[PDB]
RNA sequence: GGUGAAAUGCGCAGAUACCGGGAGGAACGCCGAUGGCGAAGGCAGCCACCUGGUCCACCCGUGACGCUGAGGCGCGAAAGCGUGGGGAGCAAACCGGAUUAGAUACCCGGGUAGUCCACGCCCUAAACGAUGCGCGCUAGGUCUCUGGGUCUCCUGGGGGCCGAAGCU
């Protein structure tokens, strides 16, 4: 398992990792999680909470990444850990660890294995969390200008309707996601996201979100 | 050697015993330090421009001495270390530069 | 215009160097224990260069004031 | 009610009001007035009316101590502080005399920003 | 500080005959006794950085007049070395 | 108190204004300049010690010992970093008040790092005269700082202004 030292990249065994959430009631797993801001603001307000962010690319990461190893009265934070992967092989020292677990505004390869969705994968994002693990995903196209993209990696609409939809929601059953909540939301709402692109899309043009959430029932 | 100015302020409000005995740890102080006093003069009290330490009074001695620069310093460590002594200024002497003359 | 009268001319030959002269010290200093500029002080940039010295040396032996209240306003 | 006369003035002026104390022969104040003290509440209570009514109530309430004669002391630059200076000359109270002696450091601390942009 | 007395001592002890103020051998000499005071005085004020200019200049004027000792008379050199002690 | 007006804020556990006493930190009014010093960065309370540079007069001593200087070494505003200390005022971030269509700003009330000291590190800048160093030669005028002189001006070093020839 690879975790991010300021600009520099170290090794994390799984008994270094259980000594260090020993100290934590829970953790939040933020997948994808992209520049790290969600888990800098996050865990700036819940120190109760441990926060892991999972991003493939390291060097999008080093600003934060930076500022958590300051000291605490420059903004050093001791309850945050970044760890370098894909969704394709994601660390097995995560495995079956984290108590709540997002993936916010997925591209690419995420974002194909979120909407498809393909089985293998999300089995084994649900495999980093306790069984009933809360998980919420936020999407949106909300298409048309956007593809381009429709064309390329083939893609869903994506409505609210879809979302609801049997299949779906059967496809996401035999991955381990119980839906429990669906719902639409506007530009002004997801400015309360914190995070770029969610501020990025935000006061850009008008555009349908989508925040799907609810438990991981594979276990 | 070089040639200084001690200037030394203290309480206006010593007796004739009190007053000469703190000079008598001056002039004694000055020895230890290698003061050789050329002179001195006595304006003893004056009514200064502010007051110092409460006392609107002061009592004045001067002395042009010769002296080890190198401890010039401590000479003056010494002279303030008294209670009654609440001013002490060595200077290095200076030709008298005339004006409107 | 500040042409009242040079404090150097209504005044005579004195040591510019000596700073327990309060009688002629104190008469370079403003209605205030502030240093007159050498407008009103008619001394030269090098003369009045030694008289601050003097006038400051003056003040900390406690002979001449460092600031002084105005009267009238 | 203790019957002092003579005594001190202390008129404390300011871009936002005007404050005046009255004190006996050695500094213990008898009565103070100020911009608030009357009526005004904001801005008001800096302008030179203001600073007048001021002044004339610490006089008016300084004449009940016996007050008749006064050193007025000014500190500060403001919304009217000759007008203070005024309404003290004519209150009642004779005057003895007019002194600044508005506070000025020999620079010491760094002002706030509001007053730096200086030097 | 070096005294008149401190000083003329050194001019005399090296002039090259009665009145010679200004030989290689004098200045070297009035040079490396202003170096060493100056070496001494920044021993301790390790940041008077100002003064160590001043040495890095002394030492330069000195070390080029004995490079041209060295050129003209290599005897008076070495003489004037092993006495005044230089180099290290 | 504060503002365009305000509000937050502080105050009857008595604030503000006033007098006296004490503690602590930081800066050093007037003089002060159109001034001075330094290679630059930069440097202003006073005192002593230690210490660098620099000008002038006499022309007395050496007798080309000179100039520049890749690399090196050293110095290098502020912010910033490490350890320890200090912390009055100020004040990134931050917490509030107001203004606004919104105010992540300007204004107002707070406020941490920092700003201070030591030791070490960093080495940057509109680090500017936006003008590399040395030397010689080419009208003057005017004000100024500092030294000498036969001292209503001449002569040497420095700081400004105007301008010959010329340059652009
Ligand atoms: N196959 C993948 N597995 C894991 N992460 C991926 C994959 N593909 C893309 N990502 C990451 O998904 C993130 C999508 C970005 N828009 C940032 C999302 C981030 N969670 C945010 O909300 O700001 C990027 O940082 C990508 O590096
Ligand atoms: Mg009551
Ligand atoms: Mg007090
Ligand atoms: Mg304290
Ligand atoms: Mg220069
Ligand atoms: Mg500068
Ligand atoms: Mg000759
Ligand atoms: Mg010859
Ligand atoms: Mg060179
Ligand atoms: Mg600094
Ligand atoms: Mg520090
Ligand atoms: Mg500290
Ligand atoms: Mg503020
Ligand atoms: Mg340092
Ligand atoms: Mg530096
Ligand atoms: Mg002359
Ligand atoms: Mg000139
Ligand atoms: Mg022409």
């Amino acid at each position: 398992m690879l975790i991010l030292k300021g600009t520099k990249t170290v090794d994390l065994s799984k008994d270094e990792l259980t000594e260090i959430i020993g100290q934590f009631d829970r953790v939040h797993i933020d997948l994808g999680t992209g520049d790290g801001r969600n888990i800098y603001k996050l865990a700036i307000n819940d120190q109760n909470t441990f926060y892991i962010g999972i991003d493939p690319v390291k060097e999008n990461l080093f600003d934060i990444s930076k500022k958590i190893i300051k000291k605490p009265s420059k903004g050093g934070l001791s309850n945050v850990v970044f760890v370098i992967a894909a969704a394709e092989s994601l660390p097995f020292e995560l495995k079956n660890i984290a108590d709540s677990i997002s993936i916010l505004f997925p591209w690419g390869t995420l974002l194909e294995y979120v909407i498809k969705p393909n089985r293998d994968i999300l089995s084994n994002v649900a495999d980093l969390a306790k069984k009933e693990a809360h998980f919420e995903f936020v999407t949106t196209y909300s298409d048309s200008y956007e593809e381009a993209e429709i064309k390329k990696r083939g893609l869903p609409l994506l409505s609210k309707a879809y979302f609801l939809s049997e299949q779906y929601k059967a496809e996401l059953s035999n991955s381990g996601f119980r839906i429990d909540d669906v719902k639409e939301l506007d530009n002004e709402y997801v400015k309360q996201f914190n995070s770029l692109w969610a501020k990025r899309l935000a006061f850009g043009r008008k555009r349908s979100f989508f925040r799907v959430s609810g438990h991981v029932s594979k276990h | 050697m070089r040639r200084y100015e001690v200037n030394i302020v203290l309480n206006p409000n010593l007796d004739q015993s009190q007053l000469a005995l703190e000079k008598e740890i001056i002039q004694r102080a000055l020895e230890n330090y290698g003061a050789r006093v050329e002179k001195v003069e006595e304006l003893g009290l004056r009514r200064l421009a502010y007051p110092i330490a409460k006392d609107p009074q002061g009592y004045f001695l001067w002395y042009q001495v010769e002296m080890p620069e190198d401890r010039v310093n401590d000479l003056a460590r010494e002279l303030r270390i008294r209670d009654n002594v609440r001013r002490v200024m060595v200077v290095k002497s200076q030709e008298p530069f005339l004006a409107n003359a | 215009p500040s042409r009242k009268a040079k404090v150097k001319a209504t005044l005579g030959e004195f040591d510019l160097r000596d700073y327990r002269n309060v009688e002629v010290l104190k008469r370079f200093l403003s209605e205030t224990g502030k240093i007159l500029p050498r407008r009103r002080t008619g001394l030269s940039a090098k003369e009045q260069r030694i008289l601050a010295k003097t006038i400051k040396r003056a003040r900390i032996l406690g002979l001449l004031p460092f600031t002084e209240k105005l009267v009238r306003k | 009610k203790r019957q002092v006369a003579s005594g001190r003035a202390y008129i404390h002026a300011s871009y936002n009001n005007t404050i005046v104390t009255i004190t006996d022969p050695d500094g213990n104040p008898i009565t103070w007035s100020s911009g608030g003290v009357i009526g005004y509440k904001g801005s008001r209570k800096g302008t030179p009316y203001a600073a007048q009514l001021a002044a004339l109530d610490a006089a008016k309430k300084a004449m009940a101590y016996g007050m008749q004669s006064v050193d007025v002391i000014v500190r500060g630059t403001g919304a009217g502080r000759e007008q203070a200076i005024r309404a003290l000359q004519a209150s009642g109270l004779q005057v003895k005399s007019i002194v600044d002696d508005t506070p000025v450091p020999h620079n010491g601390c760094r002002p706030k920003k509001k007053f730096r942009k200086a030097s | 500080p070096i005294t008149k007395e401190e000083k003329q001592k050194v001019i005399q002890e090296f002039a090259r005959f009665p009145g010679d103020t200004g030989s290689t051998e004098v200045q070297v000499a009035l040079l490396t006794l202003r170096i060493n005071r100056l070496s001494e005085h920044l021993k301790v004020h390790k940041k008077d950085h100002h003064s160590h200019r001043g040495l890095l200049m002394m030492v330069g004027q000195r070390r080029r007049l004995l490079r041209y000792l060295q050129r003209e008379d290599p005897e008076r050199y070495r003489a004037l070395i092993e006495k005044l002690g230089i180099r290290g």
